[PDB]
């Protein structure tokens, strides 16, 4: 595979997403790191699926509501960014305010 | 010109009136000075104050500050004030008012071009902690305490070794010798302990000019009334400080015997409230006492629901002895009291090296909403609590073996330990962390990023904490004696070394908001603790702020 | 589209142009096999091998670098070789030169 | 005896007249010339050539190199050629043909029984990359920049810090030395520089005798007529580089009252396009004049369909006038003219560390399918291409900063800095990278495995990165000045020292493919860039090579 | 006062006449002697018997051990005993009764306040290992080695170049010198090898005074007879090892030919089997020499049904002579006979570096199933197999490489390179590595926990792997003319230094339990191996002890 | 667990192949990294299953078809190789042209 120290540190982020996508199906309302991990990981597969920048500013904001995360958690995270390898590179997704 | 105080405190965070809440609790501070001078504030970016000719001067780097926090909050035992810090030579230089003096007003802390900026509105700025039970088990131990906002660790071991499982001792010379060239390696600053029960004075000497800085007295190796006497001895002597974990089975004779062959003499009781160790089950009554300096463990660290069903096994006759849910309950607030002085974590040996400063603040929390404002509290703040607080696991460790002088608080002429906090992860999970002048560790983003703060981020070594860098931003303490025959040369130590001194002649009275000697007395069949025939004690906590909103696991 | 994918121009390449060569028939009277690479001194190859070692001497399997040629026990065959060039000093293998030619 | 041309190329990589596809890009080589003697390569194995008295000498070590790279295609700005490449105490020794001369004819790169092999046939070997526009942010980037294939880092800063995160200036003689220091732990040539921000001459003249190689204008510390000005002078004296981001708010004046400051002196104009900074909307045209050496950082190169919309935030009324779809599309067509020389990333600060050669490649695939052939071009083949792109990341990077007489290209004398390319992967994950003559980082796999190919297979530090032998291996710039104050001794740096010369003397006419001046303008209200009246434009991409098919992320 | 035995092996580990199954394999070993004075054994805690006065003395660090392992179960060539052992001054100071001599009986080590404790009662020590064949391909390897329990790492290479990946070979004074210094960084001891083919003596003297303990004589650097001799004859000359990959092809001549070459002079035939390298198909009749020390590299041990299949493509005509169920299978049965004498990885050559001990057990277990009680065990349990087997990876390689001196078994005055195993997991996963005196690694669970034992447990490097106390505690060996050349301050290296010996003058009767020259035959068409006629095979295994039930994947 | 350094490497590897897994489960064409880890985790708990290496050979050649991934990719992986606890041991699995 060759893995780079960057795809190496992605499966980190990845990993985080899988815990957090596990409790949210559980029904908890999710903390600080578990909202920032679903939804940051959402992201990354949208690229790998080809969709553009604008698009995903966008989608990211629909990923979570503030009634399934604990309170405060909305206030937390003013906003989101990843970067991902879209079908043109390396790109830069910035969410603001993500969880409404 | 005039603006309002809500884009104020946007702009250059808070000010003077202004109240701030604590992470998610219910602790909140008010700003109670600034020292800046409204229009003058120095503000870092393009087209921003800190350029050639405005805020920055033309001084010579002797002229000027290498480093300067910008719009800091600072909250420390002496107070709670808004300013701008200047760090030199790795040195708080001073805390004041920052800028170009050539066309500012006020100006304290001389900008040039020699001078890093480090943008500190909206945060706020404490000292580094001070763990002082540390159990070097493993040197991972060093980066997870780092990353909690702890910045010096003294205590002792050789490894994940039986003795070292159980006490904080680095047993004689060769260990010493050895843990010392590792501790080079370590972002840390560090100080350690040896074996202090022996009833030869010599053998105990021998370890203090091999270049420990204190003795461990623990049961494991029989603190008997011998042992204790001999230590106290060879500290008065050679100017150490002795740490005590007490005969729990009551073998050589009860608390108030220990108490007897320590004869008045300067000494830091470990984990004072019992369940880490000391007579059964009466240790706690040692605060009484002005020669001693007391300090608690974190797994006690507040009482909540499940605190005693995981005691048992973490512990596993003398079990039931030892874990009390009455001296638990009343250890919480003989913190809030000031009869207990520190906060230490006892890592891996009963204890959770990260979580030092969160239990201390979470201890702060449940105070505050069992027992309302302290007495000593003035306006409609939580300002006297935080200070109180906050002593416990810098300044107090600090005086208690003697490196005060060194760190313990942001002061002038103090080595620059310094960690940055955002008031929503206050306590729990810090922005920066300086080290000697250099930033140590911070959460960092995606390292091939366009920008530092793209996902996934996660506390990474920084330049403070490699190679010689690392060596010359960190300080190994010694004993008068080992500095005196050499032993930095001799072991070719290539950190700064710092002496220890004043450990004998610190005293109860002498730590900072902590100095309450109460009438403390515990029911041998019962356990209850009263203080003046009251009755200590308080109800265990069943949700906890600085937890599950924090952490992924 | 192949990643990084050749586009070789066809044809063949001469091997040790302008060089002296000679074949030899050898026989293996081994019971065992015996693989001889490109640039061995053939003249001081593995006793049981049967040839005329004279005509041999500063002599090498004119073959392309890095391959062999294998014989089986009792196998007969006979090779081209190309001679030596350089300084054509022979140290090594059997140790029957150890100098010049 | 003959063979086969396909059966060679397989076996010995491919020769003279054969075709190789760079990655998956459009973009073909064609080998040049073939320094081999058909019949007589040299291969390492059993029963293969390189052996005791067949292709391996009798010469003692002083008579033979360390180090040859067998059947290696080598891709640099003179030439692409198949041949051995021998390296000798850490240095390249000889481009030719290895061997043994008793034996063997025509060797000029004698193997003997002090010799290493590392076979490259159907391999492409390249110079390390020189990244010139560093933030040192965190010292991780050091390892993701020489997975990369950069091998040489010249940038500033202190660490996270704000002063950092927009600047590359590691600010005055104390964090100058404990960068130095920090240096030694990194496995890349390292070289920093200052805060050039000041109108007092001595406090730049310090820094650069404290140890930098250069001085950072910046807008953010105020880039005024009179800092450029003083910055510049220093330069001239101490024969250092300047490095410029200029006034984008046009607030001391426009481009060409800050051209008229540099007045005719030397200069390196970070991201000359505009994007990451420089007066707007017209600092692009800095490029027409013989003075500059104009670089690119990454994020813009080259022109995608998200390049736009991802641009505002990673800067986030002044963004509208810095993010111009019309100055970013130009510059594509500027590289591909020769007008703008080199490419940089501007590590976390808005650029991606590891995608300097990376994007360098896809700008030039892009410029082939929109622009053809270039009128440099001859055969059927976009070797000239090629050539001037590379040179833009190597050679001229290194004349640009006084170090192209240690690194920058392959060529005797010069530092071993070598990348080892599969042509599969060329330029986006590196077979072997070669720090000093020792392979410091590779793809490695399974540790307890049989063999190391077996999975997972991830970049992990070899022995050129660990203690000691990356000091050998490694090369810390230091100013004339600093060196002759001896600051390597004082600080006691352990790596190898290497001193700058040649940044006043060196202009565009000295840019290696890359020496156009245009008659180029920007219209101030449309943006739009002409070149002798013509627009200089072209269309962005949907999809690019060396992109998904490479990276799991 | 009186104790059932299943208390007291409960209490303090079994004693003498008890067993003790090895992992879960159907080796059992039996307790031969103990050391110890029935109530007077030494144990740490809470109220037991190493404390000041009791078990632990007054006398000073001069005289007492720095270390003691309690109650430890010693499984070494020698003997099966149980004792405390002392450990002093990063040796081993002896083998008895630990305790205090002022109130017990038969004390030998003495424990003081100097003393560290390590509770070895019902765990297993063993020597640390010792790993001859070593391809120095990633420095990852080291750690994966020490992990599993082995401690000595001789060995060639540069990194992950073409001729380190099939030889191990340091080519040359500049790679010698790099790799010396790169050794500082590893936690293992270690001891180079250079290229020993070529025919000019001076080339190999010259690799010898740059520091190489022994020369590697591979066939695709050459194996041919004059190359042969020449190392041999430098040997001699400098008392350094010699280590043998003969002519596979037969090109040069047969096994006879090879054998006639060495002329009856010490030296070290690695993969005797063949699989690995050698003269097809007989090259393991070596064994029966007087000369020759005979050692396996591990994929082929033991033979299993997946053996064979595997082999082929991790060597991908003479594929099928060089991989031969006959001989593979042989093996296996030599092994048991002590017709081979030493077990090694051949480090990703064909070589699992994490699996020389627990591949050793294996084909111990498997040869009990197979073979029954060897004709020198004595009493119902596999004492003498253990013994032989053991020797295999400790005290044989020491011997044959010079090194016996200083490391290869747990005695007086040798480095003390322990490991401590739990029964359960016996040369599989160890409790403890201790490397010159000091815990080097060890697994470690959740470092913010309570105590050092919740999950997640993994190994995790420990004091004894940093910096300067990694120096201390480690050796590089250095050949006798490199030590007096000063080579050691020259490269300016900072480890412990040890110099070899003895390596012309080991011969196959000095291999400990390992003597047996055996009259071996191999048919040259069938293969088929024949000790005095008798076929010599085994049966492949379908599913091995110390496999499925420890490992994740 | 007490996990060894090579456990923990494997960890990397499995994981690599849930985010191939997923992707895959979606319709995508899988690029090289993907196909690698898809590929060798598969072969690693054949070898937990206890299947041979003879078998595993042949069956690792009919995880993934051309069909279902990127242009270029077959080319880009002439073969596969992964070791695994079997329970012999460990052993090294190598699969030729995998992906056809
Ligand atoms: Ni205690
Ligand atoms: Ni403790
Ligand atoms: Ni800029
Ligand atoms: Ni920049
Ligand atoms: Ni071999
Ligand atoms: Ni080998």
């Amino acid at each position: 595979m060759e893995l780079t120290p960057r795809e190496k540190d992605k499966l980190l982020l990845f990993t985080a997403a899988l815990v957090a996508e596990r409790r949210l199906a559980r029904g908890l309302k999710l903390n600080y790191p578990e909202s920032v991990a679903l939804i940051s990981a959402f992201i990354m597969e949208g690229a790998r699926d080809g969709k553009s920048v604008a698009s995903l500013m966008e989608e990211g904001r629909h990923v979570l509501t503030r009634e399934q995360v604990m309170e405060g958690v909305p206030e937390m995270i003013p906003d989101i960014q990843v970067e991902a390898t879209f079908p043109d590179g390396s790109k830069l997704v910035t969410v603001h305010n993500p969880i409404i | 010109s005039n603006i309002s105080r809500q884009a104020y405190a946007d702009m250059f965070g808070p000010t003077v009136g202004d109240k701030v809440r604590l992470a998610d609790t219910e602790l909140w501070i008010e700003v109670e000075d600034d020292l800046t001078t409204y229009g003058e504030e120095v503000k870092f970016g393009g087209g921003k104050v800190i350029r050639d000719g405005m805020g920055q001067g033309q001084m010579l780097a002797a002229d000027c500050v290498d480093l300067v926090l910008t719009n800091a909050l600072i909250v420390d035992h002496w107070g709670i004030v808004k300013a701008d810090i200047g760090v030199k030579d790795g040195r708080i230089f001073a805390i004041g008012k920052a800028g170009n003096p050539d066309i500012q007003p006020n100006v304290t802390i001389p900008i040039g071009a020699a001078t890093e900026v480090i943008a500190a509105e909206g945060k706020i700025v404490t000292a580094g902690g001070i763990d002082t039970h540390i159990h070097w088990i493993c040197p991972q131990q060093a980066e997870e305490a780092l990353v909690s906002g702890v910045t010096t660790m003294v205590g002792g071991g050789t490894g994940p070794a039986a003795g070292t499982h159980a006490t904080t001792c680095t047993p004689g010379p060769w260990y010493i010798s050895r843990m010392l060239q590792a501790a080079d390696s370590l972002p840390v600053n560090i100080g350690l302990l040896g074996k202090g029960n022996v009833s030869q004075p010599d053998a105990l000497r021998e370890q203090v000019a091999a270049g420990v800085i204190g003795l461990k007295i623990h049961e494991d190796w029989g603190a008997t009334p011998a042992a204790i006497d001999c230590a106290l001895t060879v500290a008065d002597e050679m100017d150490i400080q002795v740490a005590l974990h007490s005969d729990t089975l009551n073998e050589s004779g009860f608390v108030e015997d220990t108490l007897a062959a320590i004869g008045g003499r300067t000494i830091h009781t470990f984990h004072t409230e019992g369940a880490g160790g000391g007579h059964a089950p009466d240790i706690i009554t040692a605060c009484a006492h002005p020669n001693i300096l007391p300090s608690s463990t974190n797994p006690t660290l507040p009482y909540t629901l499940n605190t005693i069903d995981e005691h048992l096994d973490m512990l596993m006759a003398f079990a039931e002895s030892r874990i009390r849910r009455e001296t638990i309950a009343a250890e919480d607030v003989l913190h809030d009291l000031g009869a207990f002085s520190l906060t230490s974590s006892d890592s891996q040996a009963m204890g959770r090296v990260g979580e030092v400063i969160l239990r201390t603040w979470q201890v702060a929390h449940r105070m505050k909403v069992q027992r309302g404002a302290l007495a000593e509290e003035t306006g409609d703040n939580d300002n006297f609590r935080v200070k109180r607080y906050i002593a416990k696991y810098t300044i107090n460790p600090a005086l208690t073996h003697g490196i005060a002088h060194e760190v313990g608080s942001i002061e002038v002429g103090k080595l620059a330990d310094l960690v940055v906090w955002s008031p929503a992860f206050f306590g729990v999970k810090p922005a920066t962390v300086i080290k000697g002048g250099m930033i140590a560790i911070a959460p960092m983003g995606d390292i091939n990023a366009s920008i530092p703060t793209p996902q996934p981020v996660h506390y990474r070594p920084m330049f403070g904490a490699l190679g010689s860098a690392r060596h010359h931003c960190r300080l190994t303490f010694l004993s008068q004696a080992a500095a005196a025959n050499g032993v930095a040369e001799r072991l070719n130590l290539r950190s700064a070394i710092a002496v220890v001194k004043g450990c004998r002649t610190v005293q109860k009275a002498d730590m900072v908001h902590n100095s309450l000697q109460p009438n403390i007395t515990v029911d041998a069949q019962t356990y209850e603790v009263r203080v003046d025939g009251e009755l200590i004690t308080s109800e265990p906590a069943d949700v906890l702020p600085m937890a599950q909103r924090y952490f992924l696991f | 589209m192949i990643p990084g994918e050749y586009h070789v121009k066809p044809g063949q390449i001469a091997l040790n142009t302008g060089r002296a060569t000679c074949r030899v028939v050898v026989e293996n009277h081994g019971d065992r096999p015996i693989q001889v690479g490109s640039h061995y001194h053939f003249a001081e190859v593995n006793p049981a091998l049967k040839f005329d070692r004279q005509q041999a001497a500063g002599y090498r399997l004119n073959i392309p670098a890095g391959t062999a040629v294998r014989f089986e026990p009792g196998q007969k065959r006979e090779v081209e070789l190309v001679a030596f060039a350089g300084h054509r000093a022979v140290f090594g293998f059997r140790g029957e030169v150890m100098g010049p030619l």
